[PDB]
């Protein structure tokens, strides 16, 4: 059996804290 | 091994330091003597290396 994901799975990336930007 | 073998032959203890500089809180600091916080001045600062 199956579904769809949608928009989940995402982790933060780095150890490092940031604020306020759209990060790559 | 052998105590006869030549000098390339011979074991040698081996060690490798591996060393995590990561964003994360550090654990293992060098022998540096830490000081009271300074505030609102300008000032040189060093936290954790």
């Amino acid at each position: 059996a199956y579904t769809n994901s949608f928009t989940r799975g995402v982790y933060y990336p780095d150890k490092v804290f940031r604020s306020s930007v759209l990060h790559s | 091994f052998q105590p006869t073998y030549g000098v390339g032959y011979q074991p040698y203890r081996v060690v490798v330091l591996s060393f995590e500089l990561l964003h994360a809180p550090a654990t293992v600091c060098g022998p540096k003597k830490s000081t009271n916080l300074v505030k609102n001045k300008c000032v040189n600062f060093n936290f954790n290396g």
